[PDB]
């Protein structure tokens, strides 16, 4: 008996990565294309994409196209479904299906793996750097006072309060302001204070001046990732790192954005690289001490970013593989300080990456009615609209709690052991499903499902009940 | 490949005695209008329905369809060494076809209604995404008509096939 | 005779202890009813507690002073055998729930500590009549004595146990004792039992690791002291709890405090002293690392990329013995000051560099580096240096950082005649000077394979010819002081002991 087994499923902190496996048994694993369905609470049936297991070729869903990663081993007979950046949107029911060429359906589904996005604890995640002004406009010489409030107490076992504030002058590398606390930096002018205990944090500049002008950013330091805050626009109401030039990449590829260094051992400062997304603060990503290689990822990126270095040519590397839609931001590569985080910065390398329609119409399948209750006995007829001509419909059951199963194919075609009193006719946009008598064994959800064109579109599911 | 559902109603007459190539019409016979590469060719009027190419030796090679009283035909591309085409290249005794159109999803491939490319159990018949590699090409046994389709797609369904005469 | 030193524990560890060495330390049922006698003290914090067959109460500790039988807030606690408390005294306070004690006097039980007797809330002692106080004095204590006044091997009260070790006048010299006799709590043992290793003083006792070191020279085990540091593996930066940490970072310093055998990879690198700030580790303070010089072996690669400039040698390695590269910094060295600002290299013990080549690099001012001989540091044919760009040998030459000439050819790693690899002439202890003490000198030493060995010091240097040929006052030339036998010594054996103990007068 062919049987697909989905393991890996779970609840993970939105933003981690998953990988799952389906395991193939019952068959030749390369002689058919294997497919992945998500099925989110409340939704119907939803193509992922397919890879073909004899020439390793993949295809995805663009929604998923660029964090998701399709791998399978022909020596385990196990399709592997790595998947980044998990979002709450990911949560539910992941399954694994067998596609029949000869019928042009997936005539096998696994049970399925149910999956979880939410976070287990958002200020673990991240210490929550609120700051209590924000685009605050200041007028020339006035006593500017920014406070920011840590979701948990900001203090170290060491008990020194690793607080700063960097600043961001427009179009400009991160500069640190306030060495620690109350502190000062090197050639930071004393105009700039500032104070704050426990997690109630403030920074006080008496005199302000154009320089002062700009984002003032809050980074937290007890807590091991660094969290950078929202940011506070303030307004009007050597050593030299040099990054790589801006690059744009398509989704799913990947940027090595280089960073080149000069004025400091570079295997004696750690070199942290902190990215900046457009219209979002600061987030450390991870670092590498230069002179072993070692890597600290930070957990949002954890499974797609990897940072190398050639201590030889003085310069860091750093390849965020599988670039993804919201990933574009200018990796800003500091050198991670003695007793100030991030102190000196580089140019900063932009990289912009975006994604065209991607078969945005991602012809549509429309089901009526969405639930229907009908008497034992009684002849029931769905209906099935497509948005375009397809070729071929086919009809699943899907019990609940159960996995789809094939049952009407080439749009007339009964599965093995459907009984005879469904029946599917249509062609072209319109498809109809019809059950001549009602059974009580009957009761589940129908979806119609189309597969002229990738992804596979499903509709959104018949509700069949018995009054 | 031998059938002309699909509108593929464009198959060569192998049937000569005479290294010429014959193409023949499926349509209500009233009057064949030939065209090649979209400029009509002759327009047989009753008696005779095939269009002969001329001999294989001087290579005929074009995208060949005809027409009836219905409209034209899907093309026949034939392509004899003795709308996006397949790309065909030879090199020795390889022969490397690509198909036309490669959106990016798995393309099989189709030999004379057979399925082809798919299987690693073939030293000399590779597929390498949009292309199909035929080692040792065999000029009784390989040539034919080809398509290529995309999986869940209809062979038929193809804009066009590819009638390959090679001689290596 | 069981012994032992929460309530289930101290039960189940108390319940069978017929006597116990440590204290009678009954805190918050009827569990003990068969502790003889106990070498210590007694906090009993608790109506009805046996405790029938306490002897003796030595008050080897005190609560807070003197405090053996420290009570509180017990009628039925038959003390009836606590009859003699003997080196403390009784605080038997805050008796609001004791019965028949009062009556009972609280002094008899104790002996010449009334001083520290306080007690506060013929006769009787305990509960029940049928128990009497049993006045024995108005060495026995419990009434060939039952509990002996210090030791009682078998049967016989002895205050002192037969020694291990008896002198032989026979040998002319203070020799073991045949009947050699561990004193086991306070009876004497010929073998030291209950897997009780021998200490110092004797009595065997289950952890000496403070101050000592334990040793096994026979069939037991044995404390000896620390030589110096006692060895305590340590794991080092890279294995074990600083396994990802990147160096002895100063939230890492302190744990190596004592380590002798650091196991992993000491490695202090730019940023400790630097101090870190993603790794969260405050400042290294100079002084600091000081703690590492305790280090007596690095089986690791130790690549030390700075030290404190105030300082002109690594000095705080001066203690370095063995350098086995088990893991070695880009597997090809193993020594790698690289880029200090030392004035000689001046690692003052480092004799064995065992797996790893060596560079020593960058010190741009270190200067007594070349001479150093490096095939006899090496320990594998696959060994070897690169000392280079070090400050210029020419230069150093002209400027007389040269080695003192009180040392041998292979080089030297300082300046001072400390830091010489091996010297000219022979050498006293870590320095190397021109000439023993052979007939001046206060010291007056000896010369022992190229070697200054200062005499016995019992032992008078002589003017005439060398003071003392080898070590031991046996081998003393000169003994101004009393000479026993054929040996010099302190002086003469009186309170020696003999077949029985006897006070050996031997001679004058």
């Amino acid at each position: 008996q062919v049987q697909l087994v989905q393991s890996g499923g779970g609840v993970v902190q939105p933003g981690r990565s998953l990988r799952l496996s389906c395991k193939a048994s019952g068959y030749t694993f390369t002689r058919y294309t294997m497919h992945w369905v998500r099925q989110a609470p409340g939704k119907g049936l939803e193509w992922i994409g397919y890879i073909n297991p004899s020439r390793g070729y993949t295809n995805y869903n663009q929604k998923v196209k660029d964090r998701f990663t399709i791998s399978r081993d022909n020596s385990k007979n196990t399709a592997f479904l790595q998947m980044d950046s998990l979002r709450p949107e990911d949560t539910g029911v992941y399954f694994c299906a067998r596609y029949y060429d000869d019928h042009y359906s997936l005539d096998y589904w696994g049970q399925g793996t149910p999956v979880t996005v939410s976070s287990a604890g958002g200020g673990g995640s991240d210490i929550v750097m609120t700051q209590s002004p924000l685009s605050l406009p200041v007028t020339p010489g006035e006593p500017a006072s920014i406070s920011c409030r840590s979701s948990q107490n900001i203090v170290h076992n060491n008990g020194i309060t690793y607080l700063e504030w960097y600043l961001q002058k427009p179009g400009q590398s991160p500069q640190l302001l306030i060495y620690k606390v109350s502190d000062r930096f090197s050639g930071v002018p004393d105009r700039f204070s500032g104070s704050g205990s426990g997690t109630d944090f403030t920074l006080k500049i008496s005199r302000v001046e154009a320089e002062d002008v700009g984002v003032y950013y809050c980074f937290q330091g007890s807590h091991i990732p660094p969290t950078f805050g929202q940011g506070t626009k303030v307004e009007i109401k050597q050593v030299q790192l040099v990054q790589s030039g801006a690059e744009v990449k398509k989704p799913g590829a990947s940027v090595k954005v280089s960073c080149k260094a000069s004025g400091y051992t570079f295997t004696s400062y750690w070199m942290h690289w902190v990215r900046q997304a457009p219209g979002q603060g600061l987030e450390w990503m991870g670092n590498i001490w230069p002179g072993s290689g070692g890597t600290n990822y930070a957990e949002k990126f954890k499974n797609r970013v990897t940072m190398t270095r050639d201590t030889s040519i003085s310069t860091a590397y750093m390849e965020l593989s599988r670039l993804r839609s919201d990933d574009t931001a200018v990796y800003y590569c500091a050198r991670s300080g003695g007793p100030y985080f991030f102190d000196y910065w580089g140019q900063g390398t932009l990289v912009t990456v975006s994604s065209a329609g991607g078969g945005g119409s991602d012809i549509q399948m429309t089901q009526s009615p969405s639930s229907l209750s009908a008497s034992v006995g009684d002849r029931v007829t769905i209906t099935c609209s497509a948005s375009s001509s397809v070729s071929y419909m086919n009809w699943y059951q899907q019990t609940p709690g159960k996995a789809p199963k094939r049952w009407i194919y080439d749009t007339s075609k009964l599965a093995s052991g459907v009984p005879s009193r469904f029946s599917g006719s249509g062609s072209g946009t319109d498809y109809t499903f019809t059950i001549s008598s009602l059974q009580p064994e009957d009761i589940a959800t129908y979806y119609c499902q189309q597969w002229s064109s990738n992804p596979f579109t499903f509709g959104q599911g018949t509700k069949l009940q018995i009054t | 490949m031998q059938s002309i559902k699909g509108n593929h109603l464009v198959k060569v007459y192998d049937y000569q005695e005479d290294g010429s190539v014959l193409l023949t019409c499926d349509a209500e016979a009233k009057n064949i209008t030939w065209f090649k590469d979209g400029k009509m060719i002759g327009f047989l009027t009753e008696d005779k329905k095939k269009w002969n190419l001329g001999s294989n030796a001087k290579d005929p090679r074009g995208m060949y369809q005809c027409k009836g009283s219905q409209n034209k035909s899907k093309p026949l591309q034939v392509y004899y060494r003795m709308q996006t085409p397949y790309k065909v290249s030879i090199s020795g005794t390889t022969v490397i076809l690509t198909c036309p159109q490669y959106p990016g999803s798995e393309i099989l491939w189709q030999h004379n209604d057979k399925n082809i490319g798919g299987d690693e159990d073939d030293k000399n018949i590779g597929s390498d995404e949009d292309h199909l590699s035929l080692k040792e090409f065999s000029e009784l046994e390989q040539s034919g008509y080809y398509v290529c389709y995309p999986r869940g797609s209809k062979p038929e369904d193809a804009n066009f096939y590819l009638y390959l005469r090679a001689r290596v | 005779k069981k012994v032992c030193q929460h309530f289930l524990s101290l039960q189940r560890m108390f319940n069978n202890c017929e006597v116990v060495l440590g204290n009678l330390e009954i805190t918050y049922l009827s569990f003990l009813k068969t502790i003889q006698e106990v070498a210590g003290y007694v906090l009993i914090a608790l109506e009805r507690i046996p405790l029938e067959n306490l002897q003796i109460i030595r008050g080897n500790m005190y609560y807070e002073n003197s405090y053996a039988l420290a009570v509180l807030s017990l009628k039925e606690l038959p003390m009836r055998n606590l009859q003699e408390i003997l080196h403390g005294a009784v605080r038997f306070s805050n008796n609001p729930a004791l019965c028949n004690v009062e009556s009972i006097q609280w002094r008899d039980i104790v002996s010449s500590d009334f001083l520290s007797n306080m007690s506060m809330d013929g006769s009787c002692w305990g509960a029940g009549e049928e128990n009497c106080q049993k006045l024995t004095k108005i060495q026995c204590a419990a009434g060939d004595c039952l509990v002996c006044r210090k030791f009682r091997d078998e049967a016989t009260c002895k205050d002192t146990c037969p020694p291990l070790m008896l002198y032989n006048p026979t040998t002319y010299q203070m020799d073991v004792n045949p009947e050699g006799k561990y004193s086991f709590g306070a009876t004497c043992v010929k073998k030291c039992p209950r897997n009780y290793v021998v200490t110092d003083h004797g009595s065997c006792v289950r952890a000496c690791g403070a101050d000592s070191y334990e040793m096994e020279e026979d069939g037991v085990r044995k404390c000896k002291k620390c030589e110096g540091p006692c060895r305590k593996v340590c794991n080092g930066i890279g294995i074990g709890e600083f396994k990802d940490s990147l160096s002895i970072n100063a939230t890492n310093i302190k744990h190596f405090k004592n380590c002798t055998s650091i196991s992993g990879d000491l490695h202090i690198l730019p940023v400790a002293f630097r101090g870190d700030s993603f790794t969260h580790t405050p400042p290294l303070d100079p002084q600091e690392l000081d703690i590492l010089k305790t280090v007596k072996e690095i089986t690791g690669f130790l690549l030390i990329q700075a030290w404190p400039e105030n300082r002109t040698d690594l000095h705080a390695f001066e203690n370095l013995e063995i350098i086995r590269g088990r893991t070695k910094q880009h597997g090809q060295f193993s020594l790698a000051v690289v880029s200090l600002n030392i004035t000689s290299l001046g690692l003052r013990s480092l004799k064995e560099i065992s797996d790893g080549d060596v560079i020593i690099s960058g010190n741009k001012n270190l200067c007594y580096a070349n001479t150093i001989n490096w095939k006899k540091l090496f320990g594998t044919s696959g060994q070897k240096t690169k000392i280079i760009s070090n400050r210029g040998e020419n230069s150093c030459k002209a400027t007389g950082q040269v080695c003192h000439a009180l040392c041998s050819p292979e080089g030297c790693w300082g300046p001072e005649p400390r830091d010489c690899v091996s010297c000219r002439n022979v050498s006293r202890g870590r320095e190397c000077v021109d000439k023993c003490n052979l007939l001046e000198g206060e010291p007056r030493e000896f010369v022992e394979n190229s070697e200054c060995i200062q005499c016995h010091p019992e032992c008078l240097p002589q003017a005439m010819n060398i003071t003392c040929t080898g070590r031991g006052p046996d081998n003393c030339i000169q003994c101004a002081h009393y000479i026993d036998g054929p040996h010099c010594v302190k002086t003469c054996p009186a309170g020696v002991m003999g077949e029985n103990n006897t006070l050996v007068w031997k001679y004058a």
